[PDB]
């Protein structure tokens, strides 16, 4: 917690959400997206609209956000806010 | 007694809603003791798939 | 270094939001408008109401967010 | 694009208009008016009733 | 393909001590390099990628140069836990990888003689009919040394293994041991037997003998 | 409530609203 | 987050060596990552044996392209490589490793790609013998103003030995070297102790040698 709270105030320092989370502006974020279903709500035929209930997973990189874990009590994996 | 946004909390929800509405209805305070342990009791409206 | 974060900086660190982009008050801001419609959703009868699904194209120009790709390394754009 | 079930889209012209220019009126006043005339498919309506 | 020489081998230094390693490609890979450190018993290491961006989290220390062809890892000042062995490795549009050997940095300190032990086989070796002599170097510093097997001023070749240890941190030297095997028969058809050992250290070459 | 006060701003300071309460890595 | 390697440790040569290695809280299903293999050996260094992508594509080192297959498995988030007809050659540790790519745009060419390993696992020494387990044989080196002495332990298999003196009394000067693998594929070595030669008639100099597969233990004394 004191670790991870040194961390998480090191981390957004001085990072910003605006650009893409890249080294090099020519460097492209490369997305795995991968839907999972839960539930199929409702097929409504008059209006054309199907009601689904999805997770919809997404894994990417984001190079400003790395850090060693030695330096933080090894601390490898942190839950922070979208 | 304390703002429940301003300490930590689980991320408990109700994960089979039908709406998707996964969270509580209202925040409420949580109850601290001096001993560290904390008890929530927020109200919710759930609308569960069954 | 991504040069999107410098031309942010450059671009908005002295910038206005709440003033219309013109160097003097009486010139008007010219708007490109186009209109895609996606879904005709419904239209109510006893509701009287026409429900769309539509995205909206907008243009126009910001003479204070101007800059040129040969400063900031070749961007072409920036979101 | 998926056409309505019920409402086929024959026109969709646009038009901007400009009003309330005169001196009196004040400053002008403009906007955009797409005018979709659309049509009811009535199969449904013939078949049924 | 694509072929990397890592140089120089070894490369002893001190702490505060400035050090370069090179790394050269047989063609142009332009900045399509990185590098990496490797503790003893441990996976390798990220330090530098493209050949001059320092990966988040490592000491400011370390920094990486070159274009094509000649490629240089740097550290400005040698510090405990910088020992270690640096590698150079080329990659290209595709995963396909080259790996150049290893450069190891190890502690500097003064040139210690060796101190120079003889050996014969043990009786019972004998009796199991076989006869390993073993000459010993203890204590010597740089690692680089020689050590030649002669039997009755007849040299040897092709029946001996050599053998070192790490080198220790309360004194940071190298020791050697060379074992020659024979046979019975060999091992008694020959009266004496020695060592002969050469070093930097040493103002001549020393033999260490024995007589049956 | 100058107590109360006190207690909370002595509670609450370098508090992280969004880090797990863990003393050590692998606390559960 | 982590990264491990499962396999035998030993190989008899002309099989096949397999080796498996499984991601601890990820998953192989990653547009970002290839997996791949690198074995370190004293003598050849790091190398790159192949790499692997999610969706099936597979880049191998040439020199070891008609030997290897390198294979995935995303129901258990595994991924696993097969060296075939494997030699004394192919001892080595090998590692399991993360080829991390990074995708870069260029205008009029498209995609363009760089890689750099970003994670390994902890490696899986693999030795590749004909040889059975086989117990070690003692012989004391007995000593010639400070004498050296030392045992000799010839022909044992597989590694390690745990060598002590005087039961771990003698530490001071005392120097344990790596093994050697001779030409009929087994290990020796030898332990070596230098001593005040005043203390060489009052002390007594014992070594005991451990050897765990084949469970021998020696206590040879060595004296003049
Ligand atoms: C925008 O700035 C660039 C230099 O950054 C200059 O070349 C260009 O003329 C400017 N454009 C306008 C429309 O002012
Ligand atoms: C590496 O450094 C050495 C010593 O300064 C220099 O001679 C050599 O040109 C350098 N090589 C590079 C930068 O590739």
């Amino acid at each position: 917690s004191e670790h991870e709270t040194r961390l998480v105030a090191k981390l957004f320092k001085d990072y910003s959400s605006v650009v893409r989370p890249v080294e090099d502006h020519r460097q492209v974020v490369e997305v795995t997206v991968g839907l999972q279903l839960i539930q199929l709500i409702n097929v409504d035929e008059v209006n054309q609209i199907v009601t689904t209930n999805v997770r919809l997973k997404q894994q990417w990189v984001d190079y400003n956000l790395k850090w060693n874990p030695d330096d933080y009590g090894g601390v490898k994996k942190i839950h922070i806010p979208s | 007694r304390i703002t429940a946004e301003s300490v930590w909390l689980p991320d408990v929800v109700l994960l089979n809603n039908n709406d998707g509405n996964f969270d509580v209805a209202l925040d409420i305070s949580v109850v601290v003791s001096s001993d560290g342990s904390v008890r929530w009791q927020p109200p919710g409206i759930y609308r569960s798939s069954c | 270094k991504n040069e999107e974060l410098r031309l942010y900086h450059h671009l908005f660190n002295n910038y206005d939001p709440g003033s219309r982009p013109v160097r003097e008050p009486e010139d008007t801001v010219t708007i490109s408008l186009k209109v895609t419609l996606t879904n005709l959703i419904s239209l109510n009868e006893k509701e009287e109401t026409l429900t769309t699904s539509v995205w909206i194209g907008i243009d126009w120009q910001d003479y204070r967010l101007n800059y040129s790709k040969d400063d900031f390394g070749g961007i072409e754009t920036l979101r | 694009y998926t056409e309505n079930g019920e409402w086929a889209i024959d026109f969709c012209p646009g038009v901007i208009r400009r009003h309330h220019g005169g001196a009196t009126d004040g400053p002008g006043e403009t906007d955009v008016i797409y005018s979709l005339i659309i049509r009811r498919k009535p199969l449904f309506y013939v078949i049924n009733i | 393909d694509i072929q990397m020489t890592q140089s120089p081998s070894l490369l002893p230094a001190s702490v505060g001590e400035r050090v370069t390693i090179t790394c050269q490609a047989s063609q142009d890979i332009n900045n399509y390099l990185n590098w990496y450190q490797q503790k003893p018993g441990k996976a390798p290491k990220l330090l530098i990628y493209d050949a001059s961006k320092l990966e988040t989290g490592v000491p400011s220390r370390f920094s990486g140069s070159g274009s094509g062809t000649d490629f240089n890892l740097t550290i400005s000042s040698l510090q405990p836990e910088d020992f270690a062995t640096y590698y150079c490795h080329q990659y290209g549009n595709l995963p396909v990888h080259t790996f150049g050997q290893g450069t190891k940095v190890e502690i500097k300190r003064t040139v210690a003689a060796p101190s120079v032990f003889i050996f014969p086989p043990s009786d019972e070796q004998l009796k199991s009919g076989t006869a390993s002599v073993v000459c010993l170097l203890n204590n010597f510093y740089p690692r680089e040394a020689k050590v030649q097997w002669k039997v009755d001023n007849a040299l040897q070749s092709g029946n001996s293994q050599e053998s070192v240890t790490e080198q220790d941190s309360k004194d940071s030297t190298y020791s050697l041991s060379s074992t020659l095997t024979l046979s019975k028969a060999d091992y008694e058809k020959h009266k004496v037997y020695a060592c002969e050992v050469t070093h930097q250290g040493l103002s001549s070459p020393v033999t260490k003998s024995f007589n049956r | 409530s100058e107590a109360e006060g006190r207690l909370r701003e002595k509670l609450f300071s370098g508090y992280d609203s969004s880090v797990r309460p863990a003393r050590e890595v692998g606390d559960r | 987050v982590q990264l491990q390697e499962s396999g035998p440790g030993l190989v008899k040569p002309s099989e096949t060596l397999s080796l498996t290695c499984t991601l601890s809280d990820g998953s192989i299903s990653v547009s970002t990552y290839y997996w791949g293999w690198v074995r370190q050996s004293p003598e050849k260094g790091l190398e790159w044996i192949a790499s692997i992508y999610y969706t099936g594509d597979s880049y191998y080192n040439p020199s070891l392209k008609s030997r290897v297959t390198i294979s995935l498995d995303k129901s258990k988030n595994q991924f696993s490589l097969r060296l075939r007809s494997v030699t004394a050659a192919d001892t080595a540790v090998y590692f399991c490793a993360r080829d991390h790519r990074r995708s870069f745009w260029g205008s009029g060419s498209g995609y363009n790609y760089r890689y750099y390993f970003d994670m390994w696992g902890q490696g899986t020494l693999v030795t590749v013998s004909s040889a059975s387990t086989k117990g070690p044989s003692v012989f004391p080196l007995a000593p010639s103003g400070t004498a050296a002495l030392g045992c000799l332990v010839k022909d044992y298999f597989p590694e390690p030995v745990t060598v002590s003196w005087n039961s771990g009394a003698l530490t001071s000067g005392v120097h344990t070297f790596p093994a050697v693998l001779q030409s009929s594929g087994l290990y020796s070595l030898s332990s070596v102790v230098t001593v005040p030669s005043s203390s060489l008639g009052t002390q007594t100099y014992i070594c005991n040698v451990n050897h765990k597969p084949s469970n021998t233990k020696v206590d040879k004394k060595v004296e003049p």
